[PDB]
Order: C-alpha cells, then structure tokens, then sequence
C-alpha cells in the first residue's frame, strides 16, 4: 500500500441537494465492505437495485465516491463512516524470506486508519470532560468517571455525598 | 500444451516490421523495446550509463551570457597522454560574434582560448585533425590553425599553420580559371631567374608560389607584375623559350583567401577535412575543389611542395565517379578510406601500397553517400552516417568480393532512427561492450553495441529529462552536451509540451498545444466551454507557474479546480494562487512544490513521462467562455556539459552533503527538477524537488550523497515464440502461466503485465541488519503476470527507482492454444 | 527514534506555586506543535511574549519542559496534553534496500504514542460503565450506550419501557 | 522424467551473464567456478601448479632491509642456453635510492649487479629487449645499457650501449624545435669540410651528429660554435651555397640527455621499447617522440646511420592515425606488430615485404588500445592487455577480412577480470596445456589455457595465501613474485582483513574493518555495547596477538570470552593472555598456537578462507562501553620469489627433514603459517603451525618431507541443462538423483551439495599393505548429493587436503519436473 494517509476524520455527513446521487468520501479506505452509509438514519446496502448504492475508490489516498441508485430528496442526510475491523493484515515467515516496503506500508497504513476510526468516534461522537478540568489524575478514583446502569425512568445524578454517580428516579 | 521458451537481448531493439520473421535466428535474441539500457555482448541487458554534471555553457567574455542555441556549441576530445590518462574535452562555443575554446580536464575548466578568426555562425562547420601532440582547426574559409598545449594543463596557444611550400592546382582544368590553351608563353631564358610573358591576360596574384611547366621544364613563380607578366625561378631547365599554351601547365596556389591584391584572385579557400596518416599529413575538401585531397611530403607534415613528380614528394588525389564526390571524411583504417557525397574510395588491403605519388590505387568501391559527421572506427569496422542522416553505414573489406562492402548497420532497427547529428565511440572499462553512440535531432541518443565476429549487433535508445545535442568520444571516455530546463522563478520563457481540452468524462482529447504555444495574435482557442470541462497540460520537466494571456476573458469567475497526477496514477487536488481570478483577467497562476509534493512523471493516453496538471471548470453559468492566446511556464533552457559513467545510475549527478536537518544546497543546475539521492553504500533513499534556489531536503542527515535525475530503463521482450508440431504458433492464442526474470547485480526491479506489476524483493528478512545496504542481488524470480490471451502481448521489465540493473534473460511457461 | 516509549499518561496537571515558571512534561512527544498547554482553562500560545510559553525536549524518551514567560500565580492550574495527529506521511519505497533502525522504531513508536493519547482521554476524561457491570455483550444492543441529542433544558433519561435513553425536558 | 547429462570444462569459468545462453555450444563445456585449477585442452580440469620458495626480496646493500613495496621489484627471464636449460631469472630491486640486478639460476642467487644510472622510483618503467646473447635495459630517460653474461653463472657486466652513428630527427616538424622555414642557410663550400651559417638562431649542441640536407646534398654536422654557426662534413655534394630554409632539412640527434652544453639542447630522452627482429635492432618510444620506431642497419645492430635513403640502411617508421599512437609494444610475430595507445599497426603477412626503408607497408589495422605490459606470443596468436587493463585482447590475421582482427579474449569471463598488471607465458612439460598468465591488482592471477584451432579457450582464477604481484616467463618456465605475511612475534604491523560487531544471536553484521584499521585519531567505534555482544575478526593468515588502543576504555572489566573457528565450522573457547584486563586499559592480547590448535580457514557469511576469532562480552553491567581506536596484529609483509611447478601441490614449498621427535626447522619464510607435509611417496600426512621461529612438528619422524601451504581447488559446474520435448526447461524445477564424478590420478576428493559433502575414498580395504602410499586413483564415483529443487543449484568438487587432482567430467541423473 504505497499511499500516504492524511489526517482526515473517518466520518463525513452531507445534506443532499435535490436529486443528488454522488457524494465524496474524503478519507482513505481499503475495502468497499468497510464503509458504512446511512440515509436519514437507515443503513444502505451496496448494489444496483433502487434504494442501494455503488462505491468506488478503495486503495486511493482520498476522493472515493458514493453513488446512490435512487436520487436523494432535498435535505436528505447522508452519513459515510469507515468501519474496518481490527486484525493483522500480514504474516511473516520465521525462516529467511523476502521483505518489501509495500508489506510494511500496508501494515502501518491500515493500522493508522484503524486508530483514526477509533479517534474519530472519540472526538465527534462521544462525551468527555474538558481537558483542563480538575479531574482526578489517578484512574482508580472513579468518582467522576464510572456510571451505573440506568433503570426505567432514571437519570445519572451525583449523590449528595459527592462520592459517585448513581441512578436517580425522576417524576413530575 | 505448455512450452518452455526463453529470450535473450543480443540483437537489441528490433523494428516492428520484423515480427513475422520467425525464420530468422533473431526472434529469440532481440527486444521489442530496449530503452535506457544497452545490450552486452554476452546477451544480457544492462541499464545505460549515467552522467555527471561538469559545467553550463556560457559566453564567458560577455558577463556569462547563458547560451541557449545548440548550434553555438561543438565539442571534441583530445588525448594528450594516454598512459597518464590525460584527455582534454575542448568546447568550441560562441563568444560575442566570434568563438572561444573552453578546455576541460578532470571535470574542471582549465583555461579559455579566444579567437577572432572564426564567426559564431561557423562553429558547426569547424572540423579538427588531431595529431599525436597537437590539433589542427579546419574550416573551408579560414586558414588552418594549430591548438597546442604548453607546459601545464592551463597553458594553451592558438597559432596559424603555415606550410613551408603551398600545394598548387590548375583551376582552368575544372573551368574555374582563365583558359590558356590558345595563348603563347614566352620565357626570357631557360635557366635561372626568368620572366614569363603571356600573349593574353592569365596571371593573378594567387599565381605567386605557383608552377609553370612546359618543354620538360618547371619554374616556380615568385612575382606577378600584371596579368601578362610574371617572374619565375627555374627548377628544371626548359628546352626553349616559346611554349604553346595547349602544351603547357600553369597552376596557382590551391589554398588562398586573398582576393584584393592586384591582380585580383579568387577565393580558393582552405581545407576542411584532414587526418595524420603514418608519416604524412592529409588535408582535403577545400572550398574551391571539394573532391580533392593533398598528402604532404613524407616525414614533413607541413610541407606540400609538389614541384617534383616522383619519390616521397607531396602529391594529390582527385575523386571522380558519376557526379559529385566531395570528400566527407578521411579515415585512418587499413589503407586510407575516403567517404564522399556519393562513393567510398579505397584500395585493397591485400595490395602492397607504399602510399607514394604513383603507387596509390584508390578506386571507387560501393556506392554509399555520407554526411559531414566524422566516421568512427571500432570493433574491426568503420561506421559512418549516411548523407540523409537516417542510417548508419558499415564498411568492411570482403575478400570474397574483392572490395569494400557497405550495408546499413541500422537495418534491423530502422524504427528508432531519427535524423542523426553527431556520433562517438566508447570502450568502457570493466563493461562487456564496445559502444558506438549517436545523438539525433529529436533529442534522443542511439547506442550500438557491436562484436561482429560473434554476431553481436544491438541497438537501443537513450532518453533523458532533456535533449541530447552532441556526443563526444573516441573510445577512452564519453561526454554529452545536453539541453535541460530549470525553474527560473518569477520569469517565463518556455511553452507547455502538451495541452488538451477534455469533456466531463475526461475521455475526449482535443490537442491545443499549438494554440497555447503560439503568440496571441497568431493562434487562439476557446477553453472551458461547458461546466465540468477540462484543460490538461503536461511538460517534460516540473513547473510551478503559468502565465496566461487572454484574447477574450471569461465574463464571470469559472470556479477553477486544479489537480496534479502523482506516481500512482492518482489525481490530487491542490490550491494555487491564481491571479486570473477564474480566467477573468490576464495574470499568473503560481504554486509551490509542497502543493505538488507527490508529483511524478506519468502516462496519459500514450504520452509517457510527463508532469501533468488538469484544470476543471466548476461554474454552472458563464455567458462568455474565455479564449486563450498564449500560455508560458516558468522554465528556461540551458546547455550543459556532462560526462557519461557506468558508475552512475542518474543523470546530471553531483556529490553533495546534507546538514543536520537534511538540507542540501548548491544544486542550482538542477533547480526545479525532481532528484533522487543515493548513499555511498549504494542505497537509493528517495526523491525530492529542488526549489528555484538550488536547495532540497533529503531523508538522511549529515550524509554524503549523490543527487541526480532518474532515467527509467524499460525492457520489453519479443513476442512469445513457441513453435509446436502443428506449425509456427505466431498468431495462436497464448497465455503465460509463469514468467521468469533472470537478473545479475540488480536492485529495485519490477516486472509483469501492465498495469499491475510485481516488485522483485531485494531484502532477506531474517538475514538483514538494520542500517546496512543490501548489495545488488543475483537470482531468478518467478511471477504469474496474469496477462491476456493475445498472440502479441507485452511484458515489461523496469525499475522503480534508480540503481544497478542487469537482465540476462526472460523465460516463460506458455499455454499455446 | 531509537528511544523507548514508557507507560505514562499523555496528560499532566499541576497546581502552580507562587512564581513558578518551569513545569515538567513526563511523557514523550515528537514535535513542539503536538503539545497543548492550558492555564486556568485558557489555551496558551507558544512564543516569547508575556502570557506565552517555551517548550523543549522534543524526541526525548523522558519528556521535556514547559517554561512560562510570565511567572504563575499561586494555585494556577497548568494542564499539558499530547495531541499528535493520526496519519502517516512518510512511507517506504516499494523495494527498500536499506531500512534504518530509526525508521522502523519510529513507525512502531509513533503508533504507540497515538494509542496512548487515545487511551489517556478515555481513562481520565471520559465516562464508562464499570467493567464488571452486566452490559449487553452484543454491541448491536444499544439500549445503554446510544445517546440522543439534547435540546434546550433536557437531560438523558431511560424511557419508561427501559428500552433506550431519550431526551427529557426539565424546568426548575 | 529422468535425463542423463554430462559436463566438461574446456571453456573455463563462464561469466554469470551467460547463464541463459543455451543456444551457445559452451553451456556444457564450462564451469560456474574454476578456482585454483586449469582447463586442459582435453575436457579435463587439473589442479593448478604449486610454487617453490626461492628467496625473499631484500635490499642487500643496506643490511638486508626487507622490501615491502611491490613497486620496488620487477623481474624478467633471460634464456642463455636453451639446450642446456640455462635460463636466468633476473630481479630488478631497490638498492638505496638506486637499483640492483639479482641474478638467479637453479633456484640460487648467483650474483648481484648494482647500478646508479637508475632510480628506485623508475623500476616499473624499465623495459628490456632480450637478444640471442645479451639483454638491453631500456628507460625513456636513461641511456641504453647492456647486461651481458661473462664466462660463468656469477660473472656479469652492465655497460652502456653506444651507437656507432646516432639516428636523427627534425623536431621542428612536430613543433618541438625552432622553425627555420623562413631562414636562409649559407654554405662556405659545396664539398669537404664546410661551415653552415644561419640567418637566425637555430643550432643547438644536440645538432652535433645531425644532418643538413638541401640542394640535393647532405652534410653531417660535427661542431656547433653558436646558434648561427656550425661545422659540417659533406657526404653528398651540394649544387650551391645558398639554401632556402623552406627547401632544406635540419635534423638533430634523436636520442640525447645533455641539456647543459652550450647552446643548450632539449632533453630528447632515449628509447623505452625494443626488439631484435631478424638482422635488425628495432628501438622506439623515446621520451620526445613516443610514436616513432627506429630500425638499425641490416646486420649491424648498434648502427643507426640514416644519412642514406636507399638500400639496407637504417630508417624510421612513424605511427599516426586519429590521435595519440604512442608505441606500447613491438612484437616479433609475423611481419612485426606494433601495439600503440590507440591502433594496431602491421602489414599483411601475404605481402612479400623485405624489411627495408622504402618497402615497408605498415598500416593501421583494427582499433585496439594497449597498455605498457609487453605482449605475449603463444598458440598461434598474440595476446596483449588493453589500455584500461580490464581486458586481454587477441590479434590474429584474417585473410577473409584482409587485416588483423582484434577481439577480447576475456569476452566469456569478464566477471573474474580485475585490473591486470603483468603477464607471461608457460608451456609446461608433460601437461596438455598452453598457458597465458596474468596477475591482477586485487592479488589474484588469471590463467588462460588455449588451443585456438581446436576451440579451446578456458579462463580460471588462481588465489594464494597472499597476493600475487608479478608473473614472469616466456614459455620455458614460470616464476611469481608474491607478497605474504609472516608472524613477527612481539611486534605489530598489519591490520585485520575483516572486523564485525554482532548481537547475542550472532546474526547481525556491522562492518567495522575501517575503524579498526585507521589510526585512533582518524576514526573510532564503540564496541561491546550490550551483554553477550560480539566482536568478529578475521584475517587471511593466522595471527597470535592483538594490540589495541582505546579512545575510551571500559569503566569496568567486560569479562571477555574468546573463541576460534576450526575446520569443521565449530567455535571453540580458548584462554589468551589479556593485558587489557577486559578492555579496561590499552595493551596486547596474546596466545599460542597450542591454544588455537584446530584453527583453519573457514567461511563466515560469504567471506571465505579466513582465520576467524570472536570475542564475547559476558559482563552484565558496565557503565561506559569501550571505544576502540585501532587494532594491529603481529604479522608483517614480505615479498618472495617463487617458481611455479606442476610437480608441487602446495605453495611456497621447501624440502625439509624431521628429526627423531618430528621437529622441523628452517621454515622462517613460513613463520606463523599453517602448512601441510607431503612424503616422497606422495602421501599428505597432516597439517601443523610453524611458530614465529620457523619450527614445526610433523607426524612422521626421521623423514624427508615437502612442506607448503594449501591452496584449495574448487570446481562448480554449469547449471543443469536437460532440454526436453516441452522446451529448454532452463528454469524448470530439477532434482539430481545421481551425481557422477569422473576423475584421473586424484587423491582426497570430496563432492556434493553444500554443506554436507561426500568424501571419495582412495584406499582399498583388503588390497592395501600398511605403510604404503596408495597411488593417485582413477575411476568414476557415484554420489547422491541430496540437494534441493532449484534450477540454479550448485554442486562442488573440491579437495580436503593438498594432492593431485584431475576431473575429466561430471554426470547427472536429473528428475526434470
């Protein structure tokens, strides 16, 4: 994989024009099966039937393309996200064998993309305290960070002692 | 039915019109393409030698004015001490309206010798005659000069060559002088100092130093008082004082440039060809008599006294056949060979000829017109370019035929031959080849590897990032004169090599190179007519600015989008600073090398090895599409002197040292180019762009490196030939199951069926220590190319980055259907 | 690049003493631009002017140092965090014949630092259920893990059916 | 299926770039490697001839100062009585700042002749011209000398060669003298003793003995009073007393070194090349005119009188072509051949040419630059080294071409050719070979076996425990000059040939040879950085001490462990005397040969035939690792004269006798080396180390033995070639079921696929009587090599210990998949 991996989020979202069919994938990907597409919150499937989509650009640094079979209506929300599973993509012999820079590039590029997908979810889709806040720097102190399971009609509420977050029932 | 076949490359690149000639024994010994490689006499193919940058050709007497006209430069070699390996590369270059000689030794400019005797427009017509210890400078209209080295490398003198006695010729014999056959000559006496009187005007001032022969006597004229009176000194006594004109012989000096001294003479000119042969100096092809050569007195190179007609005296040879026989080259092979405008003149080497006045038997051998490029001697044969410059001719003596036989040495490789403009020879140390080199008008260089007794004759084509203009060399070494482009920053000189207009699908190709190159008032073309149209531009060298003049600007902003094509064939967007504001006003579009970081040469629709950029209109509505008058780019032409070397794998190389940040300076001659860096251990560490100031950054810091440009070798074997019992399978469907690449001392190889090739590894995991450079590798690599079933399919052996490369053969397992 | 990467959180916080200017960076970093500094919740700029800071020690396995131009007041909160981009712009040739220890160590080390920055955020700045809670082991069951967007004056509350978290409006 | 194939070796070692050339008839007639063997003109391959120690080159006039510079020694042979087999080996060696001639006969120094006429720095530029009964000593700057033998072996005289009449030359013709073309010469009279007066300064003192020609007359100058006046004796009468300068000819002596006698003359020098051809002496390549040769008067070798221009008089030949044609060698083959810097000059042997002044027909034959190494004549051809010294050229006349044809004799074996620095010929008695030998700069020797009419031409490479510096011989015998190392005890001179650092697994290789070799202030390297790290050191010869200088000592004892590599490839621990105390202080590390008893040459990661030692750090913690500045070993260089012989199977041999304890003394020239002992019956009994005092112990007591060093023969046949019906199968998977080794008169053979070889027995159980030596054996041995399935797999025929060896062929049964 002799491409360079740019610093681009592994998620993009669009509001469709009237009758739009083509949407750009700005982040790199290696397999068509590892790119998820939603339209108004409903995941689509690859194919040529109405309601499906085609995809191109695997292995490219960027500039992939999603082509809807059915043209989108105005203000349809199209979401495109990378979802490559984590695993080894190489195998090296213990006995004396050959090595190429393409082998190393393929391993490191795919591992960088996997890390970017984790960090994209962390940065865009998850909650965190502001980095400058005075949380405990010892992770064993779980007062601010561990959550309980919520029962029916319950919210997360710090208890009156200020020692941990507990599930709290709320009524009118 | 699987068949195992193999292919060697002894015969070089073969013309496509030979591809049905399975009867010849060359079908498995040649290549469809042999580019930037040579054929060794063992049959292997080796990457062509690289070059080392020496100097840039400038007018040193006019503030280092850059020379941009290849006709203003002409070089030649001069070996001064073969055992000490002292060979001088002398460059004749423009110096104002005159010439100068730049003398190079050890890749360094030693001294410059100027001369006002020659014009800058006469440079390409200056020939030399190299002796054991001096060089004669020859021009048909300028008296001979001597260039002789003094007591050091930097001490040189250019003087005039003055004969002891001039040669003589009777120009009335060819109708170029007054006919005196009806005149009567009267002598005052038969001996001593006399006066010769003519009944009619015959004498000119050029008759001073001439001869008068009649009645068995000879007299040398010493003064010409008028057209009818002259004073002469008797050399052999006359038998009488009355001489009939038709029985006499009056000859003037053969060489003369004086046409003003009374009585006025004709411009007879001076010899333009010459060679030193044994103990005589041979000079010929003067301005007035181009089909005549003169041999000096035996043992006295500067004496051409031809008063006597016997012995070791100086004499002349005239070449006549059917038509013009003007001498082109005088070759010191066997007994002297004379290539002319029509016929080759020589005598049989089986004849015991002592080379004297009445013991020379030069005869018209085969018909073989030749041009003014000097003939080459190598590998037991003589090679010379034909008169139309589209062929190289080989001359050898055939005892079975009793004469010299001339035949085209380019007979099997006519397709790659363009018009040839120079040639040289090279016998490099340690390399299994004898080389004949020849540059062409299109900027390429032919390479001919020959070993004729072993039936080795292989042609190949050499290309560079630039244009070869001359090749210099007589066997010991080889230099080239190359025209290259450099980035000149904010100024604009050159035009794009290619320019097309394309449709939204990027499939249409409408060539508009001429419109962009022409001035706005000669040609113009409308561009970006519709939304999503393209402008595709390409150039041999990288460029970082465009300068556009519009005959008609766009009515509104075209919303331009810019992309460049990288080495993987991927188009990538970049954002330049365009001062045209979407082709709405005349101006420049500029970008930095960081915007085009991945830019690399690539192929677009059969146009190979260009730096491509495409411009796409995004605006939906423009009322008036722009019309472009001219486009210029920020590159300019330069002319360089470079030395070819088999230890180099890049072009125009230079040894540099990087600092702690990897910064490298002093690469001004490579400004704007893409260069590779090779370590002293022999590892290519990558490529980078030199900016306009001659600086670049490399990966290795605090390292001594070699930096140069890539020339990409390409080897395409002959079509698969697997004759079965059914007959020749020349047109049968074939599929290559296995492809074997057999290589020696090679790195960075790749092979297979395009577009998806296979890289050949050169690192042994489990037996490699980090930081070391693996040596060049030897072995056999087996590949499944995954090609098609066509009878004439192409497989490629090439190199990903510069390095050593030698392919000794290609094998196949072919399913012949 | 021939350095070890130790197991150290990529974020450090200090309570400044009166007039303190030097604050230690205990974690490795490769470039000065990949370190973020906050003072009392305001991000500082690297430079020499007052109210700015200078930084040294890039490439060192044991971190470096932050030097404030203006001495800090007592109990000022200084937060330092590593924020390297997740990409790969330096790659190998297809058939390398020289692979340096620095290049190979660099590729492995930089990915370890990237993962440590992700893990530091999720260990110190993010919420999570306790590892022993009986959360659904099928990731497709999003009852406890998918959150809706909050409108004005709304909190996260498990619905009455106990099937998902929904936004619930609270006034006073 | 199974195919049976065979391989003989009459084409020698083939270049790896030929391995796809199955179309050539050489694929089954060559070898991949032919080392320390020669190819007989049958198909067989015989072990190379051994050498016998003669003497050590010393400066005998300065207290036997050992000579350690190969440029200070140059030998040549001189046959005095062929029928009595009296051939002298004369060695020119340094003697102070001058030279001396050491004359050897019957392996004994006969006498020494000193000479102050030559400098020690001019030795390599001294050439000889051996006559039937004397040798001329030629140098371009020193007058010719004669070396002639008196009435005994030890009686020799070195005198000056004085011509009766000197040759003359007009140097103004080549611009090296005053140009007199505008002068006027006045004679006092036309006959007898006259005075010649010039209108301008022309004469020099070197004109004494010169000639003046004009007006049909000739005069020999006898005195030069000034630059404008001279006295001469008229040889042929003049017709007048006023001679125009441009019609005259003034010549000075061609050879002269006097530049101080008034009026001062130029240093014209003396001839540097020569040969005796029939009844004339030919001398050429003087200092001033390098492209001219002079032939003496017919029948008078020391007379070069050239006053006359007809008959049997002395005369000159000047060689000119396109450029420098300085004469390199004058060959007495056919009708005389002249190799020059550029072109080969000769006349057709089919021409009935007597060698006289006006009927010599030397013409420029093929282009073929030559170096100063003298050409060799053998096997109906002429062989000479090219100018760049990377090729051997062969010249033969081709009647079909009408000229001499030059082609590379090394065309099929370019890989083993380094830079050649000497050559000789040998036609040994009783051996089916005609040998051309040539040593190289890298220290190897090329061996060329040729039988031209039978298409026998086989190259092979000869290596020794040392470096070949010169080879001497004209066919009757062969000597070599070899640089070898000896153990010098407690002193240190040489550096290690190889040095590496390695990791605990002993797989990493970090080359540090340059750091160990350089002085401490040039470069240094840190060693033993971590626990269990290694230092691997190797050397061509055994050594028993290291001397280490540290730029930075270790902070604490490194707990060093020492091991050496034996002949089985097994590392064994030994305990030296470590005066560095674990690299904590500068000092030496010494050991005895008993500590390294099993030490033998071996291979470590493609480096072959070295004595290896490794040092391992065992200390767990050291705060500061040592940095080594320089390492020296206790060996020193010596230069030996040795005679090659086909009766020897070892190098530098000497006949010795052991006492009752097996002790052998007098082997000082082999001090510190590993040597083998061979009995008179022809049985090799084992190996042992000679200590620094020249003593060693052998197994057989009270025995006369031959003692010398092993040079290991190696024969790797060509790749398997078994074409089938499918195709050439050059790249098919192949497996060798059976390997047949076909040998004649051989002992101690072993063959197979590395690393596990099979020994070939040479002792018949049941038909052997104890104490007897079984004679060299003849037969065929069949072996299952157990190799792999690769198409380029290698099989080796080699020898376990020195002895006779002749391999006449190798056969296979190959499963071709």
């Amino acid at each position: 994989s002799n491409i360079k991996i740019n610093d681009v989020f592994q998620r993009i979202q669009y509001a469709a024009s009237a009758g739009q069919t083509q949407f750009t994938i700005p982040f790199p990907f290696f397999d068509n099966e590892y790119v998820l597409v939603w339209q108004n919150g409903v995941q689509l499937v690859m194919g040529g039937a109405p309601g499906q989509y085609g995809i191109s650009g695997a292995g490219s640094p960027s500039g992939g393309l999603i082509t809807l079979v059915t043209p989108a209506a105005l203000n349809d929300i199209i979401t495109i996200q990378g979802d490559m599973p984590i695993d080894r993509t190489s195998i090296y012999s213990a006995t004396i064998s050959n090595l190429t820079g393409s082998d190393l590039n393929g391993d490191f590029n795919r591992e960088v993309v996997m890390m970017k997908q984790i960090q994209t979810t962390q940065a865009l889709l998850q909650l965190q305290y502001a980095p400058w806040l005075e949380v405990s720097q010892d992770p064993d102190v779980t007062k601010d960070r561990y959550l309980p399971l919520l029962g029916s009609g319950q919210v997360w509420r710090m208890n009156d002692s200020g020692t941990g977050i507990e599930a709290y029932t709320i009524d009118e | 039915p699987i068949r195992s076949i193999s292919n060697t490359f002894n015969r070089g690149e073969l013309d496509p019109t030979l591809f049905a000639r399975d009867d010849l024994d060359i079908y498995d010994k040649g290549a469809r393409k042999l580019r930037n490689m040579i054929a060794l006499w063992t049959g292997a193919a080796r990457i062509a030698p690289g070059t080392i940058y020496i100097d840039m050709m400038v007018d040193r007497e006019n503030g280092n004015a850059v020379i941009q006209d290849p006709l203003m430069v002409k070089g030649f070699d001069f070996t001064y001490d073969a055992d000490a390996e002292i060979t001088y590369t002398i460059i004749i270059r423009k110096s104002g309206t005159n010439i100068a000689f730049d003398i190079y030794y050890a890749d360094t400019l030693q001294t410059t010798v100027t001369s006002t005797a020659y014009l800058a427009t006469q440079i390409q017509d200056i020939h030399v005659a190299a002796a054991h210890d001096r060089v004669l400078i020859l021009h048909e209209n300028v008296q001979i000069r001597q260039l002789k080295r003094g007591a050091s490398h930097s001490s040189w003198s250019l003087t005039t060559f003055n004969p002891r006695v001039y040669p003589t010729y009777d120009f009335s014999v060819i109708g170029e002088a007054i006919n005196y056959q009806s005149f009567t000559f009267t002598l005052s006496a038969t001996t001593g100092s006399i006066t010769i009187t003519s009944s009619s005007a015959v004498f000119t001032h050029n008759h001073v130093g001439g001869l008068f022969r009649s009645l068995g006597g000879t007299a040398r004229i010493t003064a010409v008082a008028s057209t009818t009176s002259a004073s002469a000194t008797v050399l052999d006594n006359f038998t009488g004082t009355s001489c009939a004109g038709n029985l006499s012989s009056l000859a003037e000096k053969l060489w003369n440039s004086d046409t003003t001294t009374a009585p006025v003479s004709a411009n007879r000119g001076w010899p333009a060809r010459g060679v030193f042969y044994l103990n005589r100096l041979i000079l010929g092809r003067s301005l007035a008599v181009k089909n005549l050569v003169n041999l000096s007195t035996a043992g006295v190179y500067d004496n051409f006294d031809d008063a006597d007609l016997d012995g070791l005296v100086a004499f002349s040879v005239t070449f006549n056949g059917k038509g013009e026989q003007s001498v082109q080259s005088i070759v010191a092979d066997d007994s002297i060979l004379f290539t002319t405008a029509n016929k080759l003149f020589a005598q049989s080497p089986l004849v015991e000829s002592p080379i004297t006045i009445n013991n020379v038997y030069f005869a018209p051998q085969s018909q073989s017109p030749a041009t003014s490029i000097e003939a080459a001697s190598i590998d037991n044969q003589t090679l010379f370019v034909s008169s139309d410059r589209t062929k190289v001719m080989q001359a050898m003596y055939s005892t079975a035929d009793g004469k010299y036989i001339t035949l085209p040495a380019t007979m099997l490789s006519n397709s790659i031959v363009d018009y040839i403009n120079s040639n040289g020879t090279w016998e490099p140390a340690g390399i299994s080849t004898r080389l004949y080199l020849a540059t062409q008008d299109n900027g390429t260089m032919l390479l001919y590897s020959t070993l004729q007794t072993q039936n080795v004759a292989g042609w190949s084509l050499r290309t560079t990032t630039g244009k070869f203009r001359q090749v210099i060399g007589e066997g010991r070494q080889s230099h080239v004169i190359v025209e290259r482009e450099i980035n000149i920053g904010a100024s604009f000189e050159q035009t794009l090599d290619y320019a097309y207009l394309s449709d939204p699908t990027f499939k249409a190709r409408y060539d508009v190179t001429e419109f962009f190159a022409s001035s706005p008032m000669t040609s113009a073309i409308g561009v970006l007519e519709n939304q999503n149209d393209y402008i595709l531009i390409g150039n041999q060298a990288p460029f970082t600015a465009l300068d556009i003049d519009f005959n008609l600007v766009a009515s509104s902003d075209c919303q331009l989008q810019f992309e460049y094509l990288d080495g993987n064939g991927f188009w990538d967007v970049f954002t330049p600073t365009d001062n045209t504001s979407g082709f709405t006003v005349d101006g420049t579009i500029t970008w930095t090398f960081d915007d085009v970081l991945n830019w690399a040469p690539y192929q677009v629709n059969a146009i190979e090895n260009q730096y491509w950029i495409r411009i796409k209109r995004l605006a939906e509505t423009v009322n008036t599409a722009p019309v472009i008058g001219q486009v210029l780019i920020n590159t300019g032409n330069r002319i360089y002197l470079e030395r070819q070397s088999f230890d180099e794998y890049m072009d125009s190389t230079q040894i540099v040292t990087s600092d702690s940040n990897g910064l490298v300076t002093g690469l001004t001659h490579l400004a704007g180019q893409q260069v590779y860096a090779i370590t002293e251990d022999g590892a290519t560490i990558g490529s980078s762009f030199v900016d306009a100031s001659g600086e670049t950054s490399v990966k290795n810091v605090n390292t001594t490196l070699t930096v140069g440009m890539q020339y990409k070798p390409e080897l395409i074997p002959m079509p698969l030939y697997a004759p079965t019992q059914m007959g020749d399978s020349l047109y049968a469907e074939k599929y290559v199951q296995d492809l074997y690449v057999d290589y020696v001392d090679s790195l960075y190889l790749q092979a297979g069926f395009r577009p998806q090739l296979t890289d050949i590894p050169n690192m042994h995991l489990g037996n490699y220590t980090l930081g070391q450079s693996v040596p060049p590798q030897t072995g056999i690599y087996r590949i499944c190319p995954r090609g098609d079933w066509e009878p004439r399919q192409e497989f490629v052996i090439t190199q990903s980055q510069p390095g050593p490369m030698t392919i000794i053969g290609v094998g196949y397992n072919v399913e012949v259907a």
